[PDB]
């Protein structure tokens, strides 16, 4: 039984208490798919506040980068969770972190109309 | 991007077509960041 | 559920199956209650 | 395994040319003589 | 008509383009006529 | 754009005038495509009595074998074209030749409703 593939399909999924039980029989808050996607990647674009908690507090890194270069801030931003941004920002997330494409968390809060949370950025400078 | 229908015979056909109706309507709802993570890698696998 | 290497002759059938396979891969991205949500939404329509 | 015919919609004018191509070679498979898809098959089982 | 490798993650995708990948590859056994009337049944049918 | 392919296409298509062309540029009858099927193979399928004479003519192999152990006269057989069988069985088409499964050219027929076919098969033991 592999906890890694387990555990990215909890922090999909929002399951709180299976995220909690796989971390206390050891899993990897680390564990990356083949697209270097992480839980705290699909927590934060998925806009599960309490699981990018639980995540962080276990070691999670906050500047972890996917194939393309996305961090949990990007994907978050990306998504118009304004509340899992903050929390990143706190936890030290790159805010000038750049996609292949060059685009910033920044750039990605506007792309998609999420102003609330690229004020936050602009200012977190 | 409107609605287009088809028929098809034979049961099995259908529950197949059903299936990839599936994937690609549901293709609308995937982040596009991870789209573009997946699409980086096909090209480096072909 | 490892990766597989699926033998195909022609380009047309590669391409074909490269289009297709892109949504099936995509859909491990999504929450079962996105899924749920959208079967239920499916079976109003038989 | 009835030879009825079943009706299903599609968003989006790329999804419905996807599924139309398809519907075209599952619909035709039926028509190609058994033996030779018994021959496809036992080489298919032959590559895995 | 080479022999090209697609790259597939897990059985059920695997298993589902391998279902297609056979209708799509065994069309080359049908007479070109056989195709044609069936597309003429299918443009005849809009 | 290979010779072989284009002349499996013509016996295929009943394209008897093509066939004769794609031989005299130099076309090998015993062509066979990934599955070991040939010319011979497809025009006796698909119910092509000329082309399948002109390519028994030309030397084509009588008794070849796809990947199946398919003959010339099991397709034959299965399709119902009594005319082809009886030309195959002249230019000495094992009768008792068995595909993967061990069924026979008879039993194809057998199993389709090809009962004139079958007794033919039966009585050429």
């Amino acid at each position: 039984s592999d906890l890694g593939k387990k555990l990215l399909e909890a922090a999909i999924n929002g399951q709180l208490d299976e995220v909690r039980i796989l971390m206390a029989n050891g899993a990897d808050v680390n564990a990356a798919d083949a697209l270097g996607v992480t839980p705290l990647h699909l927590a934060a674009v998925w806009g599960h506040l309490e699981i990018v908690e639980v995540l962080l507090k276990a070691g999670a890194d906050v500047n972890a980068q996917d194939q393309h270069g996305n961090t949990p801030l990007h994907l978050a931003a990306w998504a118009g969770h304004l509340e899992i941004v903050e929390v990143l920002l706190k936890h030290g997330a790159d805010v000038n972190a750049q996609d292949k494409f060059g685009k910033t968390p920044f750039d990605l809060a506007i792309d998609n109309g999420n102003k609330d949370i690229a004020e936050v950025l602009q200012k977190a400078a | 991007e409107d609605t287009y229908y088809l028929q098809v015979r034979g049961r099995k056909n259908f529950e197949i077509l059903m299936k990839l109706k599936e994937s690609l309507e549901l293709m609308e709802l995937v982040p596009q960041p991870l789209v573009d993570s997946y699409r980086q890698q096909q090209q480096l696998l072909q | 559920d490892e990766l597989l290497y699926l033998p195909v002759r022609g380009r047309e059938t590669y391409e074909m199956l490269l289009e297709i396979k892109e949504s099936l891969e995509l859909m491990q991205y999504l929450p079962q209650h996105t899924i749920e949500t959208y079967r239920q939404q499916q079976q109003q329509q038989h």
